[PDB]
RNA sequence: GCUAAACCUAGCCCCAAACCCACUCCACCUUACUACCAGACAACCUUAGCCAAACCAUUUACCCAAAUAAAGUAUAGGCGAUAGAAAUUGAAACCUGGCGCAAUAGAUAUAGUACCGCAAGGGAAAGAUGAAAAAUACCAAGCAUAAUAUAGCAAGGACUAACCCCUAUACCUUCUGCAUAAUGAAUUAACUAGAAAUAACUUUGCAAGGAGAGCCAAAGCUAAGACCCCCGAAACCAGACGAGCUACCUAAGAACAGCUAAAAGAGCACACCCGUCUAUGUAGCAAAAUAGUGGGAAGAUUUAUAGGUAGAGGCGA
RNA sequence: ACAUGAAAACAUUCUCCUCCGCAUAAGCCUGCGUCAGACACUGAACUGACAAUUAACAGCCCAAUAUCUACAAUCAACCAACAAGUCAUUAUUACCCUCACUGUCAACCCAACACAGGCAUGCUCAUAAGGAAAGGUUAAAAAAAGUAAAAGGAACUCGGCAAAUCUUACCCCGCCUGUUUACCAAAAACAUCACCUCUAGCAUCACCAGUAUUAGAGGCACCGCCGCUCCACGAGGGUUCAGCUGUCUCUUACUUUUAACCAGUGAAAUUGACCUGCCCGUGAAGAGGCGGGCAUAACACAGCAAGACGAGAAGACCCUAUGGAGCUUUAAUUUAUUAAUGCAAACAAC
């Protein structure tokens, strides 16, 4: 019980597909391009997560302040509740003071 | 589920040279999903265990338990295909080798109790397994006689060595 | 037409006794991945001789009797057939007759009628614009084989019944276009006279 | 509690495939000899008279 | 179903050892 | 009162498989001299008792059909007669029951 | 060897991009899904409280429409917990995405269905063959195979030898101290609980300079590594749903044998209403009952139907 | 823990019971009609298919505008009332088409169930209708119900509780009557006629379509006397006479149910693991498990309740929480709210 009685199907990985064979290209565009472009501008992803990093609390304010007006009603309510809980936990709880 | 008992009748041994003796015939038969308790059916299986087929039928015919008639039919059809399909010459030259009961699939029902309480009752089902071997039943093991006790005690006394030394 | 979203198609037609038993309404099996083939791209039709490529008996040619577009299945009569017992009862052993097995459209290849060799085929238009299929090598015209129609009617041997309209009566035209409805034309035909007028009502 | 078995099995043999179907079972051989041949009596002695 | 391969691989060797012990070859 | 600890399977085996809990072997089983079916020494044979009841039921069915109504019990003796039989010299003034069957071998005629 | 055990899809999550659906016929605001009669009926009005300041009366962050910076600065505040700007500065863009989940996971979802609730509302479980069904071996726990022979946390040292010999006061948690007769645990499988970089430490880079505007610097500056759990109250407030049980009321109904008496909130006594005492029952027939015995039984009596009073409230012999 | 009265040709007959039965309304919605696939083959209150309940009963009504309607009911005649009641038209205009639609079954509704409960009305007042307490056996303990009992008759007991019998008187409290803690209190508690106190001079949804002999808010609890007695009554709390009885001295016998065995179906609390003995001592201070002694083949069934600080709801009982809630107030902070006055505003009011 709790373990499979047969071997899982073997997995095949293409180490030389288009994405793997050219990962990291243009990451030094700023150094080698007279600083006309920043490697941060190559970041592809969420609007509030482009060239920025922070803890869970900080990510919630940044999402709310930038795209909060466009979120769904249920999602906005949950995001507001998450900020309230995170604010209480970080500013009032912990081993260290 | 598992149904290995049925497949036990499909194994075929290679032909035997005249030098080796006759391999006794064996038949595996079982009835599934019997509306009976496996604990209650165990007593009947143990009762007819090791006895002849026809003696077992006589004992089961006059038994008042409901499971007795179920085993009686199972033994009867087991004897039929033994002669018909398993190259058994004499239908009365059979003895019970192993008879046992196993738990079957059971349902769960609600039994109402007072004060709004309830209890989960269970509709018990069980299987019955039986193996028949051609030939007279083996003689029962005789009681161990006093002389047998005497030699065994002597052997223990003669098998002791000086311990914790060379 | 009552099929589950992940219904699996089999040899038995949907709704048949065997299909209902094999595929109960509550069954949920893993869907079978089938390469999509467009209606125009498909070139396998009933009654066409097809040369099978991969099988226990390769190199043989046969005519497809049934085609399943949902699973890209081609069934060739007398080819790729296993064996089974028919009419099995508790007292009878059963009748042994061969039974075909499904074959994929890639497991088989169309054959040139003039040259008994598989060829690759493409769809090309004729001079009149009617669509045909032309083979890659030694291109020619291979039309759709004539097959018995599903309803089982044979117009070449059709006889009108007591309740069957004659061709001349069915094809002759009596409609004279005009600005009258069915009701008023019928009413004047039968001479029905209605002097009373319809008073205006309120609609909302 | 209401859970029960799936005992919806109906006895089914292999007699007739569904009708009004273009596909039909292909037969490779006939059921029996078209004309019965009665062996002449004494063919065992005819075997000796090769 | 738990993703992973080493645990299943180790289990297969253990079963084969049991199968070997169940009926050792001549 | 509730159990204090769970009883182990070793203890349960010692109780459930006790010799007096087992079914005792019956040694009063013998074959019927007439039909060859098993019977007990002190119990009537099932085969022969049941075949007598069916004949008794058939005769009783003939009894009611000839009777034709409740509360009409005859005040005379009754004798059942089979096919190809005639009333006896001592069989006079007694109700006669006709059975469309041959008299059984075990049914000895007086 | 039996109840079983295993499986890979169904589908889902987070982003990018892009602004979405709603008349076959018929019915559907009256008791919705009901072919067909004189009306007048109207929407708009600061949220509160939990919680934190270890109480609390005061106060206590909640997208408001450009990221970064100015800056947690100026200011506000039982000047205390905490709250918190602006002037000014100025931003990039190449979906064809996943070091996301794989049936106790991922949406609750096979479905807001089954089922529970008068209503508002709550809310599941599960599937697994194969190319073809027109082919029908080994694994938890529990048992069985195979009940048991002095003696004892069940084991260890051993031994020719299972036991017999000798030794040994179960685990976790809470307390100074538990074999403790203090809590927790029948057993198995799965699920289930340490989140943050102010300073300091370690290791690169550069160096009186460091940093890809802003910031720091009297060897500093930049970068990286590395520290801060889970479940559980009685409560408070806001908005809905409830008087088919019950408290009371309104509309119009119905029931009360016989005897004594007298025009009786009279007496005996059925139907009927109630429930004084005893016994039975105590997972029961019953989440308040049965048997007997009792009070009332023409009245402030009993009872069927429809309607009204709703929680900061109603109703109350 | 649960069940199916008996014989039999399964035609029928027999024994026993009814406090039930039929219909309507309300409710429910095909839920023991046919065919096929505890008990069960015809097995069936399960599944699939087929079949059905036909309107005269009932439901579903009414042209308009004006105008009428003092005198109960109770055999309604006497009589006697108060609580003052449950049933009526006419004038004129308009008006002549007609039998449409729906309810109609059942062993049935609310109680988680085929639940000993709850459930309105009309007939039957013992049935002309509807049903079966015993699956079989034995006749141990123990438990429940019933019957019988020598002699005595409350000596039993907190108490004449129960049972038998069908008695008398007294005290306390409450006038009586009625009402309440649905589910531990039916009372001395509450309401109650009667009496007393306070407030109100009046229209168009309550009071009220009323007006100081009225209305509202209260206290007390009739009558009577000058705070106290008196009738009647009470499932209220005490006492007593006589009788009565197994309450007792002192229990015994019999019947039924549980009971035990046989066959079928088959729960719940509980459970760290157990190979689970006694005495004394020791110990977190009350030991089957530690120490010293003793006892000791294995094993099931029926009883017993001394122990396993037995089991069942983090029980009740005391303390803590800078934990709650209900109530009170001359606890602290308020008048936002309402009402009444003053000023301003507006021209006596709003
Ligand atoms: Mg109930
Ligand atoms: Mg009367
Ligand atoms: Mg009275
Ligand atoms: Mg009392
Ligand atoms: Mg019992
Ligand atoms: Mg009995
Ligand atoms: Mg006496
Ligand atoms: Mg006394
Ligand atoms: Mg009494
Ligand atoms: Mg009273
Ligand atoms: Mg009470
Ligand atoms: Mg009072
Ligand atoms: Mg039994
Ligand atoms: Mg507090
Ligand atoms: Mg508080
Ligand atoms: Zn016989």
């Amino acid at each position: 019980i709790g373990i499979r009685l047969t071997l899982p199907p073997p997995k095949v990985v293409d180490r030389w597909n288009e994405k793997r064979a050219m990962f990291g290209v243009y990451d030094n565009i700023g150094i080698l391009g007279n600083f006309e472009k920043h490697p941060k501008e190559l970041i592809r992803g969420p609007i509030w997560l482009r060239g920025w990093k922070g803890n869970e609390l900080q990510r919630c304010i940044r999402k709310r302040k930038m795209v909060g007006s466009r979120m769904f009603a249920d999602d906005l309510h949950n995001l507001n509740k998450r900020i309230r809980y995170l604010y209480k936990h970080f500013n009032r709880h912990g081993k260290f003071r | 589920i598992s149904r290995k008992w049925e497949k036990k009748n499909k194994i075929v041994y290679p032909p035997q040279l005249p030098g080796e003796p006759r391999r006794p015939a064996e038949i595996y038969h079982c009835r599934r999903q019997i509306k009976y308790s496996k604990d209650k059916m165990w007593y009947l299986a143990k009762l007819i265990r090791g006895m002849s087929i026809d003696q077992a039928l006589a004992q089961l015919e006059f038994n008042d338990k409901k499971g007795a008639k179920i085993i009686k039919e199972v033994l009867l059809e087991a004897q039929d295909m033994a002669v018909r399909d398993h190259n058994v010459e004499f239908r009365s030259n059979l003895y019970i080798a192993e008879s046992t009961s196993g738990r079957g699939q059971c349902l769960k029902r609600i039994r109402y109790h007072g004060r709004g309480r309830f209890g989960i009752m269970e509709k018990v089902y069980c299987h019955y397994f039986v193996k028949l071997v051609e030939g007279p039943p083996p003689p029962p093991e005789p009681p161990k006689t006093a002389v047998a006790h005497a030699k065994e005690y002597i052997q223990q006394l003669r098998s002791r060595t000086i311990v914790h030394t060379l | 037409v009552t099929l589950p979203p992940h219904y699996r198609y089999g040899m038995s037609p949907p709704g048949s006794v065997a299909d209902k038993r094999k595929n109960p309404p509550w069954i949920r099996r893993r869907p079978v991945v089938v390469e999509p083939i467009s209606d125009e791209d498909w070139y396998l039709f009933c009654g066409d001789t097809v040369e099978i490529l991969e099988g226990k008996d390769a190199g043989k040619q046969g005519k497809v009797v049934q085609v399943i577009r949902q699973r890209n299945w081609v069934v060739v009569g007398g080819l790729n057939t296993h064996y089974r017992y028919i009419g099995k009862t508790m007292d009878y052993r059963g009748t042994m007759i061969p039974s075909e097995a499904p074959l994929l459209h890639r497991q088989v290849k169309l054959v040139d009628p003039m040259d008994r060799k598989p060829t690759e085929i493409e769809w090309r238009f004729t001079e009149a614009g009617e669509r045909v299929r032309v083979s890659t090598r030694s291109g020619r015209i291979i039309p759709k084989p004539e097959f018995p129609r599903a309803d089982g009617i044979v117009p070449e041997t059709w006889i009108d019944g007591p309740k069957d309209t004659s061709v001349e009566d069915a094809l002759e035209r009596t409609y004279v276009p005009c600005l009258k409805t069915l009701q008023e034309e019928v009413m004047e035909a039968m001479g029905i006279k209605e002097t009373r007028k319809y008073k205006k009502v309120y609609w909302y | 509690t209401e859970k029960e078995f799936m005992q919806h099995a109906r006895k089914a043999g292999l007699v007739i495939p569904p009708e009004k179907s273009d596909r039909s079972i292909h037969l490779a051989c006939t059921a029996g000899i078209f004309d019965a041949y009665v062996p002449p009596e004494g063919d065992a002695r005819i075997s000796s008279l090769s | 179903v738990k993703k992973g391969f080493r645990a299943a691989f180790r289990f297969q060797k253990e079963l084969e050892r049991q199968r070997l012990l169940r009926c050792p070859p001549p | 009162a509730a159990p204090k600890n769970r009883r182990t399977i070793e203890v349960n085996r010692c109780r459930r498989r006790n010799p007096q809990k087992l079914i005792k072997v019956k040694n009063n089983i013998d074959v019927c001299p007439e039909c060859g079916h098993l019977k007990q020494k002190h119990v009537l044979c099932a085969y022969c008792y049941e075949k007598v009841c069916k004949e008794t039921a058939e005769i009783r069915r003939q009894i009611g059909k000839q009777e034709g109504g409740p509360f009409k019990a005859p005040t005379i003796e009754t004798v059942v007669l089979y096919t190809g039989e005639t009333p006896s010299e001592q069989d006079q003034g007694k109700r006669i029951i006709e059975r469309d069957r041959k008299r059984p071998s075990w049914f000895t005629q007086n």
